[PDB]
């Protein structure tokens, strides 16, 4: 899906 | 065939219990065991009123059991009623709106946040009338009350945490005495979590795992004489209830008696007692996940872990021959398919003919697969696993050979040319191994000479390769345009246009085919040679977007683009990314929408089919030659059949390994997961809901005694969601007439922060509402209900207020008012901290550490940063992932100022803070919200108030869901504070001055931790 | 306001931050809107800015909106009754394709306040039996009944309230380098809004600049 | 392009003179192209043990507020992952020791 | 919808529908809806003027013409027994009504 | 008015449209709000309904004068007893079989 | 508020009868009555095994009942 | 020319 689905670390 | 049993209550001789989301009793005298409530939805916990006639209980709705509200039963004549409309939110680990305990008089006290801006603010209720009215106690958040000898007993963060065993951060458990009419004091505060509690006789039972496992404790009324009275080894003791007498629970999915008086412990027999229906049927769309198309215009598709080849009508269609989880399906051939299994040991590749019916599956383990691809001629195909390689599987043999392997990142973004030659794909990787951005260059492999060429230079984002048909060109798209975009509301500027298409000819002295080079004026007829390609890239005459697709075809260029939107809805919503397929003409050089509310596109093998998923949820497929002819993709004229035994196995298995796959400490998940294994298994196969399904996979989760383990999602229940409605207001039961008790307000010139009666021009606060939409509501009618069942309308609403003053106006009735209950709060306490410091001081509140949190941080911020004093309130903060963002803008020191002509002063840097910084958090702030807290220490912008934190700060990444949806996270990336380590982990971080909000404080109306912080800074602005 | 007829000026407000040049003037020529520049400190680095009215009669100054943000561009109906203007009030995020950072793009919003009290947002399509208005004009806390209208949040510079539509003058998010070193134009797009369907469509492209007639 | 050309031979030069132990960042001017090209490197460049921030022949403009908060970002933890490397805490700082280079052309 | 029956259009673009035995006044799109306030057994709704709508309720000694004006509020409700209507109508002066019974009686 | 056209279409659903531009047509949306009701009310009315229509309704007056009185308070005992809609149906069919004649059903 | 009962069967001391649409069994013997089954659509018939164990069900679906299976 | 021509110091 996309190529820019970011995929950053959630605290 | 035993159930399993959980949620107990006693009184007497009677017993209920929760069995297959349904209540049960139990009668200890006969041993019969009846369903006396059922068809509700999931019902999680159940307690007998004083008599031991009326049961409240607490059932949620929602396929996720989003929402929840209460009903009570009469066992007399059997009589069920639903109590509340408030819908409360809820959650696996946050099971909030429950009953509290019951007063003296035997009336029940509930636990809601339902009218609170803070779903941690479970205010006590006092329940009237069935519902009609309810009362505040003011005694601040609370999960238990309990009564002794004229004393009340407040359990603070009291329920069970089954998913963090061990746990010791600020949030745990926590009980509180009254010893003067008022006056409180907090008598059981261990190291450990404590919940549960009860009273038999004078003494406080409750359970904890202060010794390394659940047990049950208890002290007297001072928190004094702990004793231990139990020693299980093999499951945690769960949710204690009493009748007085003796004492009730669950563990290992049975229910026990332990009686105080005889410190004796007992198993009650109940065996079996339900076993549904083991053949279930779904709607294949629920879920649907990877669609793709085939040759002849048929469609493969992927769902509840199964795979299906059918025509678009859904009229002829075909299941893989594959036990369950297939992950992914893939166009093979004329005829052929290739697909990922996935099992226990890992992820392997198959292959299947639909045509003749045969299936091979090879044995090779490909790791965790998160893509795959097979080559146009059904050669070889091409994977990517989480060990970061990418590789070709011969699809004659099934020998995997890794090309290349990342260090950084997964290999997921990848392509094959039309000859089966080259290997295009993005390559993750950094410059320094503590570098806090990964770069991406795209790399292509020959598979003659067998070596690895670089298509660019390794400076920043390069993705989505694609060759053309021909195998000539190679095209791809890159974040290197970079070009600022203004921030609207503060100084700022970020990359949102900065995409652009690039292409690169395989042979050395040919053009860039988009930029139109006469034939005759090119001398080109060379051979492949992809050395020093990234020299000879060029760009294609796009403008800068952003892209992420790139199609070249014949004589055009299809781009998928995507408008630059906020991420709110996307954040809190699951709202997907809306983007359009553009068609770029490579003569004419012009551009055009040919689609557009698409959020997924996929393209069949020779390029002539388009498939496509819209906003709507629905899957399209259209020619690309007329866009104009497209058809909706049917898959529910079939239904989707499964055991529900098979799938819950799978499942469990499948949550065990990802646990202890992705847990962030690889020798940790060893033990962990080799130790637990067995123990939560043999209870699976009592699991006949997916309600029981989840108790047990969460206390296995509860086995790494870490932060961050969640369930979200999953399909439990097929009842519809609990409706509210709300208009933003209080009422109040003043005689037989409700009245506007508080009409709540924000900035009235904001979007959705005030009640809608204020859009008529006036304050509802102390009006009487008549009637709704013709009902007279007040003493004999439940406003709440009316106003459940307008929700999502407008309702005629007739109100009384000062003399004569009638109003009859259509008012909006809400699904929700939260956000407005929230910047209520905030601006009364932006007042009050205005009115308090003499305008000498400013105020700001963090809900969160997402996308609420930066706009709240910055709608106040912008205004009050410039006061003396400032007071960044972080309490309740949910943490999330920009703290760092934020203590960036509180890091900013003014060290200038602009003189103009004309105007006033201007502060340099712009986003700075004028003068002293206070912070103000409690056990409520956590994860992000525990590493903001401690920063702001660290970094010493201030002084931090409040009390100890959350404590957990292992963050997760999922990218993984159960075959039903859910979506399960792992604690995967451990927070290392230098100079602490990791340990604010299951800690927290303690404020530099402590200052418990106790329950005297709520009840005299007053804020202390926000007093001491204006105080605080009165005190240091004295120079 | 200077009078046409002799040349006196007379001075309605006075800014302390910066120049009142965005405002309008109502059709009976009775009110006079206009965004007010103003900062809560005096070395406050951000410069609020909220929309004022001026009623000739009575010569009172009214707040038509509170001063926590940046509220512009007002526009009287053509029948005076309603109030309109835009706002960056709507916060939302969005995230930097490069570096780990948010801005707000498309914040901006249109909303609008009816000039008489228990009048309601004439965009909601309320049934007129529903609602009993026929009141007459009092802009005390005329913010109050302040009221959003049911369109996008983008990136608006002017908003002309019509019969049964509203007009909107659209920007596209933007690179700033060609403005920055080449003089480059800002490229916006004229919207309609259709009260009734609630459909917006676009009206013209590739506009710099836009003026009304009388 | 000349202008990037010598930033890059700058940047080659300090990483080979240094032996790859030091960054090179730098900033043309304090307008649209300086944020653009503080960012082209920062990325890339913040996480060695030195880094060099040639502001040289920089034009002026108003982003060095923003600029600077960037280079305030001191660096306090690191996020430790079950599979690839160490993520630094702000993503946003300086690794090590900061350097600056200016000129009388630098205004 | 499940149990909609009598669908008729009203002055302002509203629309009048009954269900179930209840009546609603509501727009289009369905956001604002009135009930008419009348015990059970509605078993027509139609225009009775600008504001105005006449409907007829059944009970168990038959039917009976009623008023309702869904501005004002207000809804009177004759006792004269129509019988068993099976259809109704008002002038386009909202002066009278046109009824038809199983009596075979047009009135 | 003559100026509106609201109708029915083989789908099921509502639409309206002017007659001046039968091309806009919106679909009647109703669904929107849920229709509430109490289930002893509406099975009391039910049943009395059904009663009164097999009286009014049979072939033979003189018949369904003496056979409707006697068996109206006997079955419309059973109705509060009644919580499902089978249960009305129980009792309704029992009451209408008190006719002794075929063709009494319930579809 | 008493309950329509219909539709029984027995067998020994246990009475097995239907009340709102769902399957209910009693025991003479100590007056006990309780829902065995339910959820499954409407029930018109129940009818015990020889044994006295397993009991054949008719239950009919569908919004006006159309249709039935055991 | 439009409500949003930000107009910055510039040095």
């Amino acid at each position: 899906t996309q190529k820019a689905a970011a995929e950053l670390t959630f605290f | 065939m035993p159930n399993l049993l959980l949620n107990p209550d006693i009184h007497g001789d009677r017993i209920i219990f929760v069995c297959c989301d349904d209540l049960w009793e139990h009668d200890l005298k006969s041993g019969s065991t009846r369903k006396i409530v059922s068809n509700l939805g999931v019902i999680n916990n159940a307690r007998f009123f004083p008599d031991g006639r009326k049961i409240a209980i607490r059932v949620m709705r929602g396929s996720s059991l989003n929402t929840a509200d209460l009903y009570f039963y009469n066992g007399e004549n059997g009589e069920i009623k639903r109590i509340t409309y408030f819908s409360g939110k809820s959650t696996g680990r946050r099971m909030f709106t429950d009953v509290a305990g019951f007063d003296p008089d035997g009336n029940l006290i509930i636990s809601t946040d339902a009218m609170q801006p803070f779903s941690s603010m479970t205010c006590l209720y006092r329940v009237e009338n069935d519902g009609i009215n309810f009362v505040p106690l003011n005694l601040g958040p609370a999960t238990h009350i309990l009564f002794a000898d004229g004393r009340r007993v407040i359990g603070r963060n009291t329920f069970e945490l089954p998913h963090w065993k061990g746990y010791r951060g600020g949030t745990r458990g926590k009980i509180w005495i009254e010893v003067n009419s008022g006056a409180f004091k907090k008598i059981v505060d261990m190291s450990t979590h404590v919940s549960s509690p009860v009273i038999v006789g004078h003494r406080i039972y409750f359970i904890t795992d202060i010794d390394g496992f659940g047990q049950i404790y208890s002290t007297d009324l001072d928190g004094k004489d702990l004793r231990k009275h139990t020693s299980f080894t093999d499951y945690y003791p769960r949710h204690l209830n009493t009748d007085g007498r003796r004492i009730l629970f669950s563990k290992g999915g049975s229910i026990y008696i332990f009686n105080p008086d005889t410190e004796k412990i007992e198993k009650i027999e109940i065996g079996d007692l339900e076993s549904p229906e083991d053949r279930i049927i779904s709607i294949p769309s629920k879920f649907a996940e990877d669609f793709s198309p085939l040759d002849g215009d048929l469609i493969a598709f992927v769902s509840r872990g199964q795979a299906f080849i059918q025509d678009v009508s859904g009229t002829y269609v075909l299941k893989v021959p594959e036990p369950l989880r297939i992950r992914y399906v893939r166009r093979g051939g004329d005829t052929k398919v290739a697909f990922i299994h996935g099992t226990r040991e890992g992820d392997f590749l198959g292959i299947y003919d639909y045509r003749t019916g045969k299936a091979e599956k090879f044995e090779e383990n490909l790791g965790n697969v998160f893509a795959m691809g097979v080559d146009r001629n059904g050669k070889f195909a091409v994977v990517a696993n989480d060990r970061f390689e990418i590789m070709t599987v011969d699809l004659e043999t099934g020998k995997p050979t890794v090309i290349e392997r990342s260090r950084e990142a997964m290999i997921t973004d990848f392509t094959i040319s039309d000859n089966s030659r080259f290997i295009a794909y993005g390559f993750p990787l950094k410059h320094g191994e503590t570098d806090g951005y990964v770069m991406q260059a795209i790399h292509v492999y020959d598979m003659e000479g067998r070596k690895i060429f670089a298509a660019t230079t390794e400076n920043s984002h390069d993705y989505a390769p694609a060759f053309d048909a021909d195998s000539k060109n190679l095209y791809y798209l890159s974040y290197r345009s970079l070009d600022p975009s203004p921030d609207r509301v503060v100084l700022n500027f970020s990359f949102e246009v900065v995409s652009k298409p690039f292409v690169i000819p395989l042979i050395p002295g040919s053009p860039n085919p988009t930029k139109l080079v006469p034939r005759s004026m090119t001398s080109e007829a060379g051979e492949y040679d992809l050395n020093d390609m990234y020299k000879r890239s060029s760009p294609i005459n796009v403008d800068p977007g952003d892209y992420r697709m790139i199609i070249p075809l014949e004589s055009s260029i299809l781009i998928y683009s995507v408008p630059v939107h906020g991420e709110f809805a996307a954040y809190y919503q699951g709202a997907p990314e809306k983007g359009v397929l553009l068609k770029y003409d490579v003569k004419t050089r012009k551009v055009t929408e040919v689609k557009n509310n698409l959020t997924d596109l996929r393209l069949s093998a020779d390029r002539k089919t388009v498939m496509v998923r819209k906003d709507d949820g629905k899957i399209y497929t259209f020619p690309l030659e007329k866009p104009e002819d497209e058809r909706t993709v049917e898959t529910d004229k079939r239904p989707l059949v499964s055991s529900i035994h098979e799938e819950f196995l799978q499942m469990y298995d499948e949550a065990w390994k990802l646990a202890r796959d992705n847990y962030w400490n690889e020798a940790v998940a060893k033990e962990i997961s080799e130790r637990i294994y067995e123990k939560y298994r043999n209870l699976v196969p009592l699991c006949k809901t997916r309600y029981d399904l989840s108790n047990v996979i969460v206390e296995m989760q509860g086995e790494y005694r870490t932060s961050h383990s969640y369930e979200m999602g999953g399909t439990f229940t097929d009842k519809d969601p609990f409706r509210s409605g709300r208009i933003a207001c209080d009422f109040k039961l003043d005689g037989d007439h409700y009245v506007v008790a508080k009409a709540y307000a924000g900035d009235y010139s904001n979007e959705g922060e005030k009640s809608p009666i204020f859009e008529y021009g006036i304050d509802p606060t102390g009006y009487l509402i008549e009637d709704i939409d013709g009902e007279t509501v007040g003493a004999g009618s439940n406003i709440y209900r009316v106003l459940s069942e307008k929700a999502g309308t407008s309702a005629r609403i007739r109100l009384s207020g000062k003399g004569g003053d009638k109003r009859d106006l259509m008012i909006d009735i809400l699904d929700d008012d939260r956000f407005i209950r929230y910047r209520s709060w905030v601006e009364a306490n932006r007042r009050y901290v205005h009115e308090r410091s003499k305008g000498t001081i400013g105020y700001i509140h963090i809900p969160d550490m997402g996308m609420m949190g930066l706009n709240e941080f910055y709608r106040l911020f912008i205004n009050e940063s410039s006061y003396q004093g400032l007071i960044v309130d972080v309490r309740f903060n949910g943490g999330g992932f920009v703290s760092q963002l934020i203590i960036e803008k509180l890091m900013n020191k003014r060290i200038g100022y602009d003189n103009p002509r004309r105007g006033t002063l201007s502060p340099y840097p712009t986003n700075s803070v004028r003068g002293k910084i206070i912070a103000i958090t409690n056990e409520y702030a956590g994860s992000d919200g525990d590493i903001f807290s401690f920063s702001f220490k660290k970094l010493g912008l201030g002084k931090l108030i409040g009390t100890r934190t959350w404590g957990g700060v292992v963050g997760i990444t999922p990218k993984r869901r159960l075959i039903d949806g859910t979506v399960l996270t792992q604690p995967e990336f451990a927070f290392w504070f230098r100079d602490a380590g990791f340990g604010v982990e299951n800690y927290g971080v303690d404020p530099d001055v402590e200052i418990e909000y106790a329950p005297h404080d709520y009840l005299s109306g007053k804020d202390p931790q926000i007093d001491y912080a204006i105080d605080a800074l009165i005190e240091e602005l004295r120079n």
